[PDB]
């Protein structure tokens, strides 16, 4: 629950464009999500997410 | 980011639905990861905190 | 602080027990708050965060 | 849960000495707790405690 917080975000991050490849979602939308995942503070959100969720 | 997160995890949800079922099953699992972790009860918790709680990480 | 929080909330627990039953029932309720909030499953988690997560407050 | 996290701490913080008055807890122990309650970071744990607990 702490690995995917970055692994999932980073893995899906690189897949985003691959998705557009076989989905035709929206290159523009893809970029938006890249930022949604690129956010440094975000990595802190998922890190703390499992940190508290796991300690509890 | 709260609105960007829901729009991100929401987009990913639709993406996985139209992603897998071809040759990206595992990748599908990746998307749902971001979906659950995003919409998670705890996730929305730290995001709300960020409103005025700059988490200055230093070792983690 | 974790050791001080437990020893604090622990002391308070014993204090309330020996506090009320005289003329400070309401005060007992106050001590109790500090105890529950202290030993709270969530509170302790946050205390751990302090390890390396300088939470800067702006709306304090 | 957000109020007492700080409000409650202040109640016991003020009555602490009153407690020693009618408990004999010893001002020494009271002083230690005053510090345990005087800390600023604590209010962060308290305020955050209610934030997530009241976030749902």
């Amino acid at each position: 629950g702490l690995l995917a917080a970055e692994r999932a975000v980073s893995q899906v991050l690189d897949s985003l464009e691959e998705i557009h490849a076989l989905t035709d979602s929206s290159e523009k939308d893809l970029d938006f999500l890249h930022s949604v995942f690129q956010d440094q503070h975000l990595h802190t959100l998922l890190d703390l997410y499992d940190k508290i969720n796991t300690k509890s | 980011r709260k609105q960007d997160t829901q729009r991100a995890l929401h987009l990913l949800e639709e993406y996985r639905s139209k992603l897998s079922q071809t040759e990206d099953r595992q990748l599908r699992s990746s998307i749902e990861r971001v979906i659950s972790i995003f919409q998670s009860n705890l996730f929305q918790a730290l995001i709300d905190i960020q409103e005025f709680y700059e988490v200055t990480l230093l070792d983690n």
